[PDB]
RNA sequence: UGGAGAGUUUGAUCCUGGCUCAGGGUGAACGCUGGCGGCGUGCCUAAGACAUGCAAGUCGUGCGGGCCGCGGGGUUUUACUCCGUGGUCAGCGGCGGACGGGUGAGUAACGCGUGGGUGACCUACCCGGAAGAGGGGGACAACCCGGGGAAACUCGGGCUAAUCCCCCAUGUGGACCCGCCCCUUGGGGUGUGUCCAAAGGGCUUUGCCCGCUUCCGGAUGGGCCCGCGUCCCAUCAGCUAGUUGGUGGGGUAAUGGCCCACCAAGGCGACGACGGGUAGCCGGUCUGAGAGGAUGGCCGGCCACAGGGGCACUGAGACACGGGCCCCACUCCUACGGGAGGCAGCAGUUAGGAAUCUUCCGCAAUGGGCGCAAGCCUGACGGAGCGACGCCGCUUGGAGGAAGAAGCCCUUCGGGGUGUAAACUCCUGAACCCGGGACGAAACCCCCGAGGAGGGGACUGACGGUACCGGGGUAAUAGCGCCGGCCAACUCCGUGCCAGCAGCCGCGGUAAUACGGAGGGCGCGAGCGUUACCCGGAUUCACUGGGCGUAAAGGGCGUGUAGGCGGCCUGGGGCGUCCCAUGUGAAA
């Protein structure tokens, strides 16, 4: 299992969504994480891959 | 805890009391008619198929043996009287007996 | 929710106006004649060679955009288009066109495409007797539209009735500024509505 | 009705009772060309009066015995040794494809 | 035993029932012998009612059991007059 | 009335071709956002185990009784009893429990779709038809006497009734037997001899209602049987001694070895037998121009299962989900002597999984079971609740509105953009306030006629005062994928083969249009992406619609079996084939 790219912490359970899709990368990237889940949340601070980064609505309050 | 299926299974022993009795004496008149007739005496015999014939129509009525199937049983067994009964002996009486 | 707010930026978008909104994109500008060219801060930099099968979309847009509706919905008629018999395309077209909103819109007792729908969803439009909302109901030869009791007494919709008089309805539109109506006559044809937009472009698109 | 078939008496090798092959042929449901079809049946002989080729319309009749599945009520030809032989060279055939 | 009665059909707030003669066991919205009428208590449309007398005396006159609204039906279809 | 292709093999072209994408769907799931309403849909996993509440009852027009109640009859009155008796509890008795109902485990099946045979058959609660309902007898409850025990319930004794069980009857008829006429698988009649009936209850009583006896005919469902089609592995090649067949028996409603006995060697197989993996089947469903592929959940039909297995019983019907017996586990109650239980019924707990809901209302409508009816059980059914899971409709606004403010993105300092968008303007008027207010249900029922047809009046709403009609009126949620070619849309800083995106090719190795940020714009919008599963493009298992000189591929070559197919001509056949009549193909 890979994980969806910056901002991680993980470290070992989190219930990493076993999801499906290699790449040119590590020999099997197949079934990857998802942030989100049951840990993760995704990357401290994003805008635009929230639907797995998890970050919620940005709500900069302003 | 309660449900009156309790009725079934008192009522239906008594059913199973009534079929048990009866075609018991069915199958046992029927036996009593082959050995009398098997020897060569039949009148008794044919009396006791009189009998038999009876009893095969309280079958037929009852739930006991049901239409047809108590007919089967009075056909097989007058048959097997008519042909035991020329090995050896001689048909002289008739009641389901035909000349 | 039907898009809506800055929506000549769609007139633009398009690089041909759409009246859309009346009195004032339908004046010297659908913010066209002030400058007319498709928006954002590119725009006016040199267009490019936009592929058969996309300016093919943009004209699939272009049509659903002077029709203000979803395009889930015009794709949902399209479906009712393709479903039925008549000539696809423009037999798709009338389909459109045939729409409440609209009729009242070209009917005049609306100054384009939001306040027309508006009020039509406002149920202020007595079909064969009954006010409906329901601005994607599509009527039927032999039924009118009409206009409520107490809607005859209507700020704008009287200066729309005042402004429209000497302009000559559509040929299936029958006018009656008399009995406050508008007979839903035959099925109109592209000869009868004429927008920058082809059929068989918006046939050929969704039917692919 | 009740459904029939003529066909080519094999083994009148049980009593009183004959097997028979029965022939048919259909196309292909995806595949055009008419296929050749067998399919043996019993061919029930009270009087033992068929033998070796007899082809004879055979009648499907009430339950005889254990999968005694149909019947003869005529006969239609004789001494069909060719159409045997053939049948028999099949079974040659059977007896000639060993795995052990 | 065979009997006639009513099978709704439609969706959820607007009814309408088949006419219809079954069996017994045959259950409600599921399988019919033969259909013979339709009536909507609802009453949206005039053609609220039909009912195949014809066919009706054939049932009735061959064995069968009519039902409740059925009752209603057959008093108000002629399935019960004897003219005279 | 129905067919779009594209990227990726080179320096460059072409061909074969694999991969990938654009696409459509779903009982979905996941993340991000989330307003109103309609119809649907909702354990896809462990056929893993369940607390509790309900789901099959009903009938006094079969019968006796308990005992609560009352006028109160009898007893002069008494103890109290005792006649009528609403009741109320069980019993004996009667009908449903074999329908309603859920899952899919088994099952590759005469199971299912399908076409008929039954001269091999059953069919109750019902419509017609005929002969009718003579007389007598016995036994057990409930109840009264005693016991065991925690209960479960269990043991014995003593009585009463009956639409409870028998007895010789009465015998149109039905049943068998041996003959006989017609038939032709056991179809119908007929000559001889024997067997069978019946239940009575009600009342406006001399008549009918409800039921009963004997048969025939239909209405209706199924039993058996064949025809036919029916996943895959040939690295599953032989299989069989109840085995193939008969005679004679037994059994079922009945054909047949399904089982007894006795016996002659046969019964299937490359038309894929045997084996084993896998699997409910269908009317249907999604996709593809189509051929077809895959599929079968809600619904409708057929099957099968009842914690696993055996098993009979009852009966019109069962091997019987809320009946019985036994083995197996498995869990629970106890005083540990003993005993109980099955949510694959319905709501609800738990194991399970990324995921599949309320421990709700009414029998008002329909439908089922029973009752002469009044009526009664019905978690069937008919309604609300929850979840954007699916499809549909719908508000967040209209209209004026700047050479275009500012706020922020960009710059060659001239400006460009954002955007009529905003603000200011007037207009309407979701949400919401008051008022009235539904259809869904008129039959059943009593009453005139006769209890028939017909006629009249009257009773009957769970939703909910929800829908909707009238008036008063507030501008009142906006998100999700993307902007390297397929695929529509680029500018600015950072990041520097790092952090990283990626379905394909790949992109960054210090000026990235692919990362990441910010303005803008592409798409869609109460929704968008992601993954998974399925059909297509894939003409990429090619029948339409392919191929084997060198890309993947002739068997090293001759032989021959079966099989495949076949020269000219006449005529007979009418099997394949073609034509119209015609049965069915339900419903949806």
């Amino acid at each position: 299992a890979y994980i969806p790219g910056e901002g991680h912490n993980l470290q070992e359970h989190s219930v990493v969504l076993i999801r499906g899709g290699r790449v040119k990368d590590l020999p099997g990237v197949r079934y990857h994480i998802v942030r989100g889940v049951y840990d993760a949340a995704g990357v401290k601070d994003r805008k635009k891959s929230r639907s797995k980064y998890g970050t919620k609505k940005p709500k900069e309050a302003a | 805890r309660n449900l009156s299926a309790l009725k079934r299974h008192r009522q239906s022993l008594k059913r199973r009391l009534r079929n048990k009795a009866k075609k018991s004496a069915i199958k046992t008149l029927s036996k009593k008619a082959i050995q009398l007739a098997q020897e060569g005496k039949a009148e008794e015999a044919l009396k006791i198929m009189r009998k038999a014939e009876s009893l095969i129509d309280k079958a037929a009525k009852g739930s006991t043996l049901h239409k047809n199937a108590a007919a089967r049983r009075k056909s097989r067994l007058m048959r097997k009287v008519r042909q035991l009964l020329e090995a050896a002996g001689a048909p002289l009486i008739g009641g389901g007996l035909s000349a | 929710g039907r898009y809506i707010g800055p929506v000549c930026r769609l007139c633009r978008r398009e690089g041909v106006k759409l009246y859309l909104k009346g009195e004032r994109c339908y004046s010297p500008k659908c913010a066209m004649e002030r400058r007319p060219y498709p928006p954002g801060q590119h725009g006016q930099k040199r267009a490019r060679r936009p592929s058969d099968y996309a300016v093919r979309l943009r004209e699939k847009q272009k049509l659903r955009r002077i029709y203000g509706i979803s395009e889930r919905q015009f794709r949902n008629l399209f479906e009712e288009a393709s479903k039925k018999k008549g000539v696809t395309g423009s037999v798709f077209l009338g389909l459109l066109e045939s729409r409440l909103d609209n009729v009242v819109y070209r009917l005049g007792f609306a100054v384009s495409r939001r306040q027309a729908r508006q009020l039509v969803r406002h149920g202020h439009i007595t079909v064969n007797g009954r006010r409906v909302d329901l601005p994607s109901y599509r009527v039927r030869p032999g039924d009118e539209i009409a206009v409520a009791e107490k809607s005859r007494n209507l700020e704008l919709i009287r200066q729309n009735l005042e402004a429209m008089k000497g302009r000559k309805v559509g040929p299936w539109l029958s006018l009656d500024v008399e009995g406050m109506k508008g007979k839903f006559l035959r099925l109109p044809d592209r000869e009868d509505l004429a927008l920058p937009v082809n059929e068989q472009l918006v046939i050929e698109f969704y039917s692919r | 009705p009740k459904k029939v078939l003529t066909g080519v008496v094999v083994s009148d090798k049980m009593q009183k009772t004959v097997t028979v092959l029965v022939e048919r042929q259909f196309p292909h449901p995806l595949y055009g060309k008419v296929i050749k079809r067998s399919k043996k049946y019993l061919a029930h002989d009270p009087e033992e009066k068929y033998k070796l080729g007899d082809v004879v319309e055979i009648i499907e009749s009430r339950p005889i015995s254990k999968r005694k599945r149909f019947r003869v009520l005529r006969l239609v030809e004789s001494g069909r040794m060719d159409l045997v032989e053939k049948y028999l060279i099949r079974r040659q055939n059977y007896e000639s494809l060993s795995k052990r | 035993m065979v009997k006639i009665r009513l099978a709704r059909f439609g969706s959820k707030h607007n009814p309408h029932y088949r006419i219809v003669v079954t069996d017994a066991r045959r259950k409600r919205d599921g399988k019919y012998i033969e259909k013979i009428g339709y009536y909507d208590p609802r009453k949206t449309t005039p053609d609220w009612l039909k009912v195949d007398v014809e066919r009706a005396r054939y049932w009735l006159s061959v064995g069968a059991q009519p039902t409740d609204t059925a009752r209603r039906l057959l008093r108000q279809a002629g399935v019960f007059r004897q003219e005279a």
